[PDB]
C-alpha cells in the first residue's frame, strides 16, 4: 500500500483541506448577523467541545485499521457497513455544488488580465441603467432597483438570471462555464492519475500560497486610516443576541462545516501510516490554525467595507445582506475599482479561491477513491487508472444540473440542505457506534501505545457525552425552524422546499437499507442476528 | 425632456477644423453613453464613436478614427467633437445621439435638431 | 464588422395591408437573451424616431402597429395595416460592440 513520506507534506494536505471557500462565506456573512463580536465567543467555546472530538474521531478511527472507509466497519461493527456508501452519495451532491463555484473564480481570472477592468464603467453590454455606484460630489440616488457594477458583474454577467424566472423553468447552456469545468477536473486528474506520492511533491507549495494573500491584502487596507474607522464600529459589543438563541445552534454547525469530519477524507489520509507520537500534534495545530484562519479570513473582508462605508455613510448591515455568496464577489470587486492599485491584486486575488478550490477537490477526492479501491482488488491491481477516470466522468454529469439550467437556484438550495441533516445524520451514527456499542475502554488500550500516554481525562468525557449532545441540537432545531431561503428577491415555492428536504433525507437511506439485507439473509433467532451482526456484543 | 441643442453650421475648407457642440440635459447625462451619426442626401446612416462624460472612453471604426476626436466635460454638461482635415465628402449633417440602457436593448431614444456641415 | 442587408428594396404597402421587413446578418448576435437589433423611423428632414425596443417590445410614443419577433439570423418586422403618415425609411440597428453597423434600407411606400 502507498505511503506519504515527509511529515509536513502530510499535515499541509489537512491544512489546505480544512480551509474552504465555505469558511470565506458562511463565517463572515453569519458573524455580523449574530452580533458580530458576540459570534466569536460561541465560536471558541463550541470549537473546543464541539470541534475537537468529531475532528480527531475520523483521524483516530482511520489510524487504527488502515483498510479504507467501507471495510473499516467490517471489524468493529459490521452492522454499520452502510456509512461508506452514505459518504459517497452525499459527496456527489456537494461536488456539483463545489465545482460550479470554481468556474466563477476561473472565469474572472481570464478577465483580470486586462489593465482597464470592466468595473469602473458599465459598458454597452450590461444593465447599465441601474449602475449607480459612483461616489461623486453628492450625486447618489438610492432606489429600490439601484445596483452596483459589481452586482451586475455577478447578477447578470455570469449568472444571466434574468432569463430563468425560477425552478419551474430552465435557461440556456452557457459554454463559458462549460469550458471552466474542463480545467477544474483537468488539474485534479493529473495529480491523482499518477499516484499518491505525487501529492508529496506538488501541493506542498500550494498550502503556503493563500496565507500570504491575507497578509498582503490586509496591509493594503491599512494604508488609509479611513478603513480603520469602519472595523471599530463593526466589532462593537452586541450582547443582546446571546440570550435569544436564534441560530446560535447554527454557530456550532459552522465549526462542523469548517473542519468537516466524517467524510472519510482524514481516514484515507491516516490509512497509509501509523503516525506514532505525532498524530495528536497534527490535530491540535489544525484546530487552532482554523480558529485563526476563519477569524483572519473575515477580518480582512470587512476591512474593505470600512473604506466603502466612509463615502457611503451607511451601516454595514444594509450592505451585502441579500445572499452569502454575493458578498465576496461584490465586496472585493468594488475595492480594486476605487483603489489605484489595479492590475496587480486582481490576478493575485482570484488565484486564492482557485488554489483552495484545487486543494479540497483533490484532498477530498482521496477519501472516496481510497474506499472502493481497497475492497476491489481486481480493480486496484490493473484497472486502477481506468476506474478512477470513470468516477470523474460521473462528476461533471451532475454539475450540468446547475450550469445547463442557467440559474443559481441549485446553489442556494444546496447550501443548507446538502450539508444539513444529510452529513449530520451520517456523522452522528459514526460517533454513537464507536463509543456505545464498540467498547471505548478497549479502544484506548492500543491507541495509548501509539500516543505514548493514556488518552483519559480528555477523551473519556467528550466522545461519550459531548459528542452526541451538540449533534442533537442541530437536527431537532432544523426541523422545528425551516430556514426559508431567498435569492435575489425571490421566495421559493413551498413544494420546492420539499425537494431539498427529501434529497437530503433520501441521501442516507442506504444506511437503514443494507442493514435489512444483512440481517434477513442471516438465519437463526432474533438475538443471534444481533450477535452475528455486531461481533463485539 | 429633449434638450440636445447643437451649435450652428460651419464652412468646410480643405484642412479645416470644426468644433461641434451639444447640450447634455433633460436626463442623467453622467450615466449614459453619447454617440454621433452621419447622414447625407441619398445615403443612409453610419455610426461614428462613443464617449462618456466623466471617463472619456472612446471606440472608433468605419475609417473615422483617422481624424475623430471626442471630448466631454461632466461639469459643463456638454459633449464636443473635433474633426480636423475635412474634405468635400465630409459635408453632411450630424445628430447628437444618445443610446438607452441595457434594460431595453440600448436603443437611441433622444436626438438633436442637427447641424449642417456645409 | 457585422454585415447587414435588407430586402425587398422598395415595398408598395397599400392601405389596409400588413408589411414584412427583415434584417439578415452573418452573426450570431444573440447574447444575454436580448438580440441587439432595433428599428428607427427616418422621414425627410426629421431625425430618427425609435419604433421597437430590442425588436420585440413596443415602445412609448409610437403607435401599436409595429411589432417584431423571430429567432436566429432572420427576423421580420410585422406591422399592422399601415397609415399614410407612417411613410418612412427604416434601418436595422446593431449595438454589439466594438464596431457598429446599420442596414442598407428599404423604402416603404404605397
Ligand atoms: C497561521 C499559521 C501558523 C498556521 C498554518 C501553519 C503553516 C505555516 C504551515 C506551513 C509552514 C509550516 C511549518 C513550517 C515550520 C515548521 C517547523 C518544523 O520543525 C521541525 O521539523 C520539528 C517539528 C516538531 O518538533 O514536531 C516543524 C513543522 C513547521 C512548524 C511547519 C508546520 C506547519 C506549518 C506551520
Ligand atoms: C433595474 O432593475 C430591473 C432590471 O431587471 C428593472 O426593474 C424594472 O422595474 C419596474 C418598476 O418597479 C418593474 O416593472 C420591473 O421590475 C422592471 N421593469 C422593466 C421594464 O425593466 C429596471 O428596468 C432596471 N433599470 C432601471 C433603470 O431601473
Ligand atoms: C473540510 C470541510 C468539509 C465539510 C463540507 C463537506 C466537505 C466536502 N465533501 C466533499 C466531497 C468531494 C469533494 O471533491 C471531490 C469535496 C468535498 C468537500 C469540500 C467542502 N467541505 C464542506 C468539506
Amino acid at each position: 500500500r502507498e505511503t506519504w513520506g515527509k511529515k509536513v507534506d502530510f499535515l499541509l494536505s489537512v491544512i489546505g483541506y480544512a480551509v474552504d471557500l465555505g469558511n470565506v462565506w458562511r463565517f463572515p456573512y453569519i458573524c455580523y448577523q449574530n452580533g458580530g463580536g458576540a459570534f466569536l465567543l460561541p465560536y471558541t467555546i463550541m470549537a473546543i467541545f464541539g470541534g475537537i472530538p468529531l475532528f480527531y474521531m475520523e483521524l483516530a478511527l482511520g489510524q487504527y485499521h488502515r483498510n479504507g472507509c467501507i471495510s473499516i466497519w467490517r471489524k468493529i461493527c459490521p452492522i454499520f457497513k452502510g456509512i461508506g456508501y452514505a459518504i459517497c452519495i452525499i459527496a456527489f451532491y456537494i461536488a456539483s455544488y463545489y465545482n460550479t463555484i470554481m468556474a466563477w473564480a476561473l472565469y474572472y481570472l481570464i478577465s483580470s488580465f486586462t489593465d482597464q477592468l470592466p468595473w469602473t464603467s458599465c459598458k454597452n453590454s450590461w444593465n447599465t441603467g441601474n449602475c449607480t455606484n459612483y461616489f461623486s460630489e453628492d450625486n447618489i440616488t438610492w432606489t429600490l432597483h439601484s445596483t452596483s457594477p459589481a452586482e451586475e458583474f455577478y447578477t447578470r454577467h455570469v449568472l444571466q438570471i434574468h432569463r430563468s424566472k425560477g425552478l419551474q423553468d430552465l435557461g440556456g447552456i452557457s459554454w463559458q462555464l462549460a469550458l471552466c469545468i474542463m480545467l477544474i477536473f483537468t488539474v485534479i486528474y493529473f495529480s491523482i492519475w499518477k499516484g499518491v506520492k505525487t501529492s508529496g511533491k506538488v501541493v506542498w507549495v500550494t498550502a503556503t500560497f493563500p496565507y500570504i494573500i491575507l497578509s498582503v491584502l490586509l496591509v493594503r487596507g491599512a494604508t488609509l486610516p479611513g478603513a480603520w474607522r469602519g472595523v471599530l464600529f463593526y466589532l462593537k459589543p452586541n450582547w443582546q443576541k446571546l440570550l435569544e438563541t436564534g441560530v446560535w445552534i447554527d454557530a456550532a454547525a459552522q465549526i462542523f462545516f469548517s473542519l468537516g469530519p466524517g467524510f472519510g477524507v482524514l481516514l484515507a489520509f491516516a490509512s497509509y501510516n501509523k503516525f506514532n507520537n505525532n498524530c495528536y500534534q497534527d490535530a491540535l495545530v489544525t484546530s487552532v490554525v482554523n480558529c485563526m484562519t476563519s477569524f483572519v479570513s473575515g477580518f480582512v473582508i470587512f476591512t474593505v467595507l470600512g473604506y466603502m462605508a466612509e463615502m457611503r455613510n451607511e451601516d454595514v448591515s444594509e450592505v451585502a445582506k441579500d445572499a452569502g455568496p454575493s458578498l465576496l464577489f461584490i465586496t472585493y470587486a468594488e475595492a480594486i475599482a476605487n483603489m489605484p492599485a489595479s492590475t496587480f491584486f486582481a490576478i493575485i486575488f482570484f488565484l486564492m479561491l482557485i488554489t483552495l478550490g484545487l486543494d479540497s477537490t483533490f484532498a477530498g477526492l482521496e477519501g472516496v477513491i481510497t474506499a472502493v479501491l481497497d475492497e476491489f482488488p481486481h480493480v486496484w491491481a490493473k484497472r486502477r487508472e481506468r476506474f478512477v477516470l470513470a468516477v470523474v466522468i460521473t462528476c461533471f454529469f451532475g454539475s450540468l444540473v446547475t450550469l445547463t439550467f442557467g440559474g443559481a437556484y441549485v446553489v442556494k438550495l444546496l447550501e443548507e440542505y446538502a450539508t444539513g441533516p444529510a452529513v449530520l445524520t451520517v456523522a452522528l451514527i459514526e460517533a454513537v457506534a464507536v463509543s456505545w456499542f464498540y467498547g471505548i475502554t478497549q479502544f484506548c488500550r492500543d491507541v495509548k501505545e501509539m500516543l505514548g500516554f493514556s488518552p483519559g481525562w480528555f477523551w473519556r468525557i467528550c466522545w461519550v457525552a459531548i459528542s452526541p449532545l451538540f449533534l442533537l441540537f442541530i437536527i431537532c432545531s432544523f426541523l422545528m425552524s425551516p430556514p426559508q431561503l431567498r435569492l435575489f428577491q425571490y421566495n421559493y415555492p413551498y413544494w420546492s422546499i420539499i425537494l431539498g428536504y427529501c434529497i437530503g433525507t433520501s441521501s442516507f437511506i442506504c444506511i437503514p437499507t443494507y442493514i435489512a439485507y444483512r440481517l434477513i439473509i442471516t438465519p437463526g433467532t432474533f438475538k443471534e442476528r444481533i450477535i452475528k451482526s455486531i461481533t463485539p456484543e | 425632456q429633449v434638450q440636445l441643442q447643437q451649435s450652428g453650421p460651419e464652412l468646410v475648407k480643405l484642412g479645416a477644423s470644426v468644433r461641434i457642440s451639444c447640450k447634455a440635459s433633460g436626463y442623467r447625462f453622467s450615466y449614459s453613453w453619447m454617440n454621433w451619426v452621419k447622414q447625407r442626401p441619398g445615403k443612409g446612416l453610419e455610426w461614428i464613436g462613443r464617449i462618456y462624460p466623466g471617463d472619456g472612453d472612446t471606440k472608433y471604426s468605419g475609417k473615422f478614427k483617422g481624424k475623430a476626436t471626442l471630448t466631454a466635460d461632466k461639469s459643463s454638461s456638454t459633449v464636443y467633437m473635433q474633426l480636423s482635415s475635412l474634405t468635400s465628402e465630409d459635408s453632411a449633417v450630424y445628430f447628437c445621439a444618445r443610446s438607452a440602457y441595457g434594460s431595453e436593448g440600448f436603443a437611441m431614444d433622444y436626438w438633436g435638431q442637427g447641424t449642417s456641415v456645409t | 464588422d457585422i454585415v447587414l442587408t435588407q430586402s425587398p428594396a422598395s415595398l408598395a404597402v397599400s392601405l389596409g395591408q400588413r408589411a414584412t421587413i427583415s434584417c439578415r446578418a452573418s452573426e450570431s448576435v444573440d447574447n444575454y437573451g436580448i438580440s441587439f437589433l432595433n428599428w428607427f423611423q427616418q422621414k425627410p428632414g426629421q431625425p430618427p424616431k425609435l419604433l421597437i425596443y430590442a425588436a420585440s417590445n413596443q415602445g412609448s410614443g409610437v403607435p401599436a402597429r409595429f411589432s417584431g419577433s423571430g429567432s436566429g439570423t432572420y427576423f421580420s418586422l410585422n406591422i399592422h395595416p399601415m397609415e399614410e403618415d407612417d411613410t418612412a425609411v427604416y434601418f436595422c440597428q446593431q449595438t454589439k460592440g466594438v464596431s457598429w453597423t446599420f442596414g442598407g434600407g428599404t423604402k416603404v411606400e404605397i
